[PDB]
């Protein structure tokens, strides 16, 4: 398929696709996967209050959107549509902008396993 | 030709242009109806599984179920509830072994009751669907014990709790047909009836031996509760059918899958889910293909479709997938489910046809294990 | 006409002669040299105001009228869930009806009734021309009319753009014209992917068009009393401010200790804070936010105080799943927050900023 | 590689599924998660309980019955996957049946599946499955 | 040649032929030695995952341990036991949580410790080596926090219980240099070391920042304890070494992976464990590849290989696979291991010419880390 | 050497001149005619056998001869486990070691000593010349030599095809020149599938090429005391038989109440069972195992007495990893189990089945 190594090209056309221009720092499933959908969580499982936020291009208008994910936490990972995007990834020590941690906190019932993530916007970036 | 997720961008990117605000939030599964389909992933017998929750006419996954190690899901026809008796483990898969049930809200898939079963008496086999069942008024659930004998054990989803395991003889498999009774398949050849009162032991009767010590009867037989029906392939697909409707057991005339021919040229039954029942149609599906006697877990790439009441053929499908198991929704025009373990993915097929209208990928690890609900 | 009301409430907003004793008119409390909010010292500091009576303190701290007008009007969405209005509490329903309630409280500008009120417009001639002019001749004589009037000018002219002009660095970094501090960007940062977000943007998702830092909403925090300004206001010792429940209508408990998510808009620069004016210092209103996620004894402590924050006022109906986050500010985040929400001060007011830590 | 073929046993290779003895084995061949043939691997418990199947051995054409023995205690390991079905009854013959946890009598109540040994107990024939 | 499992039927053939008897039984691991490789299934966030215990001169499985939920797993340099920190929940991915860690005899496998971690206090994050950590001497882990600030647990392994959670600036990762000392990377760009006692505010000090705010240091860095030395790549393929022997940190000079030409042809580092460093031989082994600037995280097609004192250039391997993860024996003549996630497979390399050796495949889900005992 | 030897044992086998009394011989306890066991009513049935002060009776259940000559010589193997030997506690080392005791057992065959059995052989020509030729002149009036020569006949004696002919049913199915049946081949299945085949085959694994059922090792099943055979014993009501603990060498505490796992040849007709013969019917000695296993009332309670099974004569070192198999034999394996069982009788033996 893909070039795992070439740049990472968004659209947004598809929503499920690990190049969905939202999810160009996703890491984990598309809650879109397992009967969430893009901005919410699947049945049973606990929306995180954490998130982590990447600037992700829009090519449809042009524009730089803040995406700060969000888990949906309290089940065993989804196992549809893997993603992994790192635009603008930083590490660890950066957590704002860092998503290999599990970012479950504020979840309901203290869930803390991983799901799924959801690509919600929240701002304009610059 | 447009698909849900495009679907779903090209929405979101309307929103986003209008300047709709919406609130990320927990969804609610769509209201259990007839193409509801529950896929279930015994994974291969790793120690923890999944159910997939699928909109069969979608062919979208509306939600998913956490299990332990072989859990049995269960499905209330009514679709007010679902349920499974699952095993965890204090260490994954060492230490302490818990038994239980869980009954979840078929909508939030919240469980709504978590009940222990003492003593962990599950039968931890490969998912056998009838090794754990909805009695008809979905109050009780009975699963079925090996160790150290044959038992049935019987649970309260009413007053949430275990009550107590029923000693039977060397029997298998439980089909519910009443609040207080369920029969069993038997060594012998017999099929036992169970009654059990509130207390005592049960009072068993047997039927006659219905088949040869050399005649094998598959560990997936179809059995529609609200019909009655017990539909029972044995390994060369003669189809043995049980009317257990009248509360006793009538025996209906058995029945061929494949053509003495057929036979002849080594067509045989294969695969997990071998048989599905429609119960408004009254029709059998098997899963069958060319293959060795003793190859009969395979996957089958052709469905045969056969009147219960006569057993004439109705339709040969070239299933274009290797096949594990099958279903059927109960509702008119019926999907056919197709779920193949290999590809591990759900096929969902015109059952008049046999056409696949669309596929569910990503389905676990092993998926082998279809269940729905009869809500008609 | 939109011109002309606005102007006609520039005449009233600052003219004490809607004051009984004539000592008071909005601006003495909305004062514009302080983003609209009271300078003055009471005997709660700038906890509370004081009224025309020289005597009278609220039991509230004097909020800004800035960006008051990107507020809707008060109501319940679809999630039950009330937004909107004005006061702390929501009671007025927009601008204009909470207009005319300073005239006729008599812990603020105290004028006995509207005919008092009518009475003096038409001793000004200015008043009678403007009036007369914009809501046609004997107007002034109508008590009703008059009050209603005054009511709508005072609304008008708090909708113009003087009151919201959106000319903080924020906004001009939003435009492109320039940058964040490395501080402000991490404290914009940290407040758009922390708990801050869930509250104080206008949105769910999605960009707001004019962002006043704020979603409108009802929740209590869990303040404690604000012991000497609720002395000064002279309330009891047994009195329980019950925020949106005390709205007339408003009878369901779980409304009990909830007040309107103020916008943060010249936030650096109209301190005290909260409903109450309990906490002096912008940042205390930020640390106050940790007694819910740290697990460390200070999170527990006002650091104004050297005491604990203090037992809810109300202590049922707490924003538990919003404020217990499961992640504490460090005080590297803290300074960032300070940094960012000093972004949000206006272009007029940034002079302000200086004395105030620094900007 | 066509799974509806008769299986051709072979002599040569035990971590592969077409090896003599794997001829009624469902799970995983010990031999690939650090066990051998006929032993468990480490931190696993091996059951007394059994299920039995004759198996041609291609070499001297011997049937010899195999006693397999589940290692419990683990999770499934993922490694050579394996499943044979010759003389496999259904359930109620429990004694031919392989879609069971055999796991029996393993030490500290060990019940969850990790892999199968396949050893030899007897030089017998069965009437249901015989060469 | 002849593989493992023909060796084995050839054998059984024998035994089988020469009537051979043997007790079946369970097996011992042979002892932990220098090629002795564990591999970590994180297994892409499931809840339960495993661990692959590996004898790399016969590339042959020698045992495995069962975790649950993106356990964090040690290795005692000495070989004496290995150990995780791990998280279970009561209901496979809801309910209560218990953290805990075990420790392991390295031949049976068998747990001889079972310590709860209080207050569900670990943090859940893709497995990054660092953030869990053995001292010296073996008798302590140290455990990091991310919730509700960045934080450290101390668990005694000797005495078999937690012992607290140390309070630490806004800092990554756990380099222990001592029974009672670790260093920590810092957002400010400088380490922390942190000098703990058994109660009191621990002793930190910050070196100086070593790195401007723009140069991203990875989130593997390789950390030899024998060595004190830290190798932290940037995303550029920049080395930071930072000697941490003498107890302080010490700044070695930073090394360019990869040249100018290929930094201008789009070389940069990527994949997970992307550094391995051989501690007697002072060699950096590098995972690189050309790739875009923010595909740090996808495979990697190449090792370069480079003397840590002069960072000259002494090998770019063409690893003929999509490695993203490297490590090495610690042992003279070393091995290369090279571990894709993708095929779930280990490859098995001469570290000395490149040349892969033999390989294992079929190590779980999503397999992501390698860990050995440095021995020698 | 082999032929002669084994005809002067099989002479002294049957030679009643070997007791105090002249009124037994080993035949009379071990008779051929019921597979060398003790068709004779005592006190305590046919439990334990009289002595010929025709008096005294043993504390155990004479066993069969039957394939006894397959047993290894008493030893100690790498695992630790004991194995081989003759007795139901192990404590003779092989057959002629076993040999001479019966003779000069009081409480059988009350020999005074080695000299008044040599006294007999004398008074007997045809000893004098069977003897001679096969150990040298003047033998017989060497005790000692004599009483040594009179055990290596018997044990050659007992090592004879005769005494281990192979010839049963079980014998004939696995030679291919029979068919089990239905039920035998269920039994054959269930034996080797379930706990059995633990303790009562001689391999782990493999084909055994004279299979006889039995591994040689001690095991402790957790036996009650047959009271009316331990009262006609006269050993006492306080008295413990700790089985391999009472051979002399044997000092390990864990080896207390252990027994050797009998040959199950011929089982079906060397009726009573176990070491203390407790157990009349051999369906019995089989639904003993179910008292480890099945959790149904009836599991608990002996059926040849109505009562419960008792608490085990020795209530330490069960055998508990292989007797708690966690499965139960329901009456059809139990039947198929007896029908199993019945195949292993020789040949000679195949009318006695009833
Ligand atoms: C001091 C004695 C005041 C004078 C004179 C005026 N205002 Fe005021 N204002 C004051 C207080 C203490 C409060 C909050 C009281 C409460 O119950 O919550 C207010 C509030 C407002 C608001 C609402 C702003 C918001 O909710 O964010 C508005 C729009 C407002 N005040 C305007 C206003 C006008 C138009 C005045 C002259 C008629 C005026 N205020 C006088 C304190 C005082
Ligand atoms: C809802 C659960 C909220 C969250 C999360 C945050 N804030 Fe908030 N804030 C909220 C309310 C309802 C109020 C008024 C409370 C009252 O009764 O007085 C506030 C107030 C502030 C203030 C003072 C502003 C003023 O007095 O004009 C500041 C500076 C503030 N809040 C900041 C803030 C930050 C930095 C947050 C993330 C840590 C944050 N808030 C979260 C509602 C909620
Ligand atoms: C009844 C009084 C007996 C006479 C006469 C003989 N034997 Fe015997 N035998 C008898 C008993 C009660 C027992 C078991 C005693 C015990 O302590 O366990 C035995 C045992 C044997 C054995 C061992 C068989 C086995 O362990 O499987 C052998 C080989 C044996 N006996 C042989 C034997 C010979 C050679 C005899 C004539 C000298 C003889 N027995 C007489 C009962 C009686
Ligand atoms: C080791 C733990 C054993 C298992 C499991 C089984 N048997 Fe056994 N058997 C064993 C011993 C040590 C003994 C003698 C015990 C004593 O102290 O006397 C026995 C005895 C029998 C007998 C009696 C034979 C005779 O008296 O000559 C029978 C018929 C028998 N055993 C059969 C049997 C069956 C059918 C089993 C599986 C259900 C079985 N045994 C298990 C050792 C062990
Ligand atoms: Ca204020
Ligand atoms: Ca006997
Ligand atoms: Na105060
Ligand atoms: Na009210
Ligand atoms: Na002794």
């Amino acid at each position: 398929g893909t070039d795992p190594r070439a740049k990472w090209v968004p659209q947004d056309n598809d929503i499920q696709a690990c190049d969905y221009w939202r999810h160009c720092s996703i890491d984990g499933n598309i809650c879109d996967c397992s009967g969430g959908s893009l901005t919410n969580c699947p049945p049973g499982t606990k929306l995180a209050t954490a998130s982590w936020v990447a600037s992700c291009y829009n090519p449809t208008d042009g524009q730089s959107y803040l995406i700060a994910y969000r888990d949906c936490c309290g089940y065993n990972v989804s196992g549809r549509c893997p993603c992994l995007n790192t635009e603008g990834e930083l590490p660890v020590y950066r957590p704002e902008f860092a998503n290999d941690i599990i970012w479950c906190f504020g979840a309901e019932d203290d869930a803390m396993t991983y799901h799924c993530t959801i690509s919600p916007i929240v701002g304009k970036a610059s | 030709q447009e698909t849900q997720g495009q679907a779903a961008a090209r929405a979101a990117a309307a929103d986003l242009a209008a300047g709709q605000d919406d609130e990320p939030r927990i969804l609610e599964a769509p209201a259990p109806d007839a193409r509801r389909v529950y896929v279930n992933d015994p994974a291969h017998f790793a120690a923890v599984t999944q159910q997939f929750v699928i909109d069969g006419e979608a062919g979208r996954v509306i939600g998913m179920i956490d299990g332990g190690f072989l859990p049995n899901p269960v499905v209330a026809d009514d679709g007010s509830f679902i349920a499974h008796a699952s095993t965890v483990f204090s260490r994954i898969a060492r230490g302490e072994r818990t038994d239980y049930v869980e009954v979840f809200d078929p909508v939030t898939l919240l469980p709504t009751a978590d009940i222990e079963l003492p003593d962990a008496p599950r039968f931890l086999v490969g998912t056998y669907p009838w090794m754990t069942s909805l009695t008809p008024d979905g109050k009780t659930l009975l699963f079925y014990q090996f160790s150290p004998a044959p038992a049935v054990g019987v649970v309260d989803l009413e007053g949430k709790a275990f009550k107590r395991m029923l000693d039977v003889p060397d029997c298998y498999h439980i089909f519910p047909t009443a609040p207080d009774t369920f029969f069993m398949h038997c060594r012998d050849g017999s099929l036992a009836k169970v009654a059990f009162g509130t207390e005592g032991t049960p009072e068993i009767t047997h039927t006659e031996v219905f088949h040869p010590e050399d005649e094998f009867l598959i560990n997936h037989p179809a059995y529609s509760q609200k019909a009655g029906r017990l539909v029972w392939p044995t390994y060369t697909g003669k189809i043995h059918q049980i009317d257990l409707s009248s509360g006793d057991a009538k025996f209906l005339p058995a029945v061929e899958a494949l053509t003495e021919a057929e036979r002849a040229d080594g067509w045989r039954p294969g695969g997990w889910q071998q048989v599905a029942y429609h119960r408004a149609l009254d029709r059998i599906y098997l899963l069958v293909d060319q293959r060795d006697e003793w190859r009969h877990k395979t996957a089958s790439r052709f469905v045969v479709v056969l009147d219960a009441k006569t057993g004439e053929r109705l339709a040969k499908f070239e299933m274009g997938h290797e096949i594990d198991s099958i279903n059927v929704s109960q509702d008119e025009k019926p999907l056919l489910y197709a779920l193949s373990t290999g590809d591990k993915t759900l096929y969902i097929h015109d059952a008049e046809s046999g056409e696949e209208l669309r596929s569910v990928n990503q389905l676990g690890h092993g998926p082998q294990v279809i269940t729905t609900a009869d809500m008609g | 006409a939109d011109d002309a009301l606005a102007a006609l409430g520039a005449q009233l907003f600052v003219d004490p002669a809607l004051s009984r004793n004539a000592t008071q008119s909005c601006a003495t409390c909305h004062d514009p040299a302080r983003a609209f909010t009271d300078p003055r010292e009471g005997k709660a500091g700038l906890a509370v105001s004081v009224g025309d009576d020289g005597q009278s303190h609220g039991d509230r701290n004097t909020p800004t009228l800035g960006y008051a007008a990107l507020v809707p009007a008060f109501h319940r969405d679809a999630n039950g869930k009330y937004k909107g209005g004005q006061f702390w509490d929501g009671r007025a329903d927009d601008l204009k009806q909470q207009a005319g309630q300073p005239m006729l409280n008599p812990v603020e500008m105290a004028m006995p009734d509207r005919a008092a009120v009518a009475a003096r417009l038409r001793d000004d001639p200015a008043y009678r021309t403007g009036f007369e002019a914009l809501f046609g001749k004997g107007v002034l004589d109508d008590p009703e009319r008059a009050f209603d009037a005054a009511a709508e000018a005072l609304a008008a002219y708090q909708a113009t753009g003087e009151f919201s002009p959106f000319d903080s660095k924020y906004d001009r970094v939003m435009r492109g014209e320039e940058k964040f501090t490395p501080l402000e960007e991490f404290g914009y940062t940290v407040f758009i992917t922390w708990n801050c977000r869930l509250c104080h943007m206008q949105r769910k998702q999605g960009v707001a068009e004019r962002e006043t830092f704020t979603n409108f909403e009802y929740h209590n925090i869990g303040l404690p009393v604000n012991e000497t300004a609720r002395e000064a206001s002279g309330l009891g010792a047994d009195h329980v401010d019950h925020g949106l429940l005390a709205r007339p209508g408003i009878e369901d408990p779980a409304q009990s200790g909830r007040f309107k998510v103020p916008s943060l808009r010249n936030v650096a620069v109209t301190g005290p804070y909260m409903h109450n004016g309990v906490f002096t210092d912008l940042r205390t209103a930020i640390l106050f936010y940790n007694k819910y996620t740290s697990r460390r004894p200070e999170a527990k402590i006002n650091p104004e105080t050297g005491a604990p924050w203090g037992e809810p006022e109300v202590a049922r109906n707490l924003s538990l799943a919003e404020l217990q986050s499961g992640l504490m500010l460090d005080d590297g985040r803290v300074d960032a927050l300070v940094a960012f929400l000093e972004t949000l001060t206006d272009r007029r007011y940034e002079p302000l900023l200086e004395e105030s830590r620094a900007a």
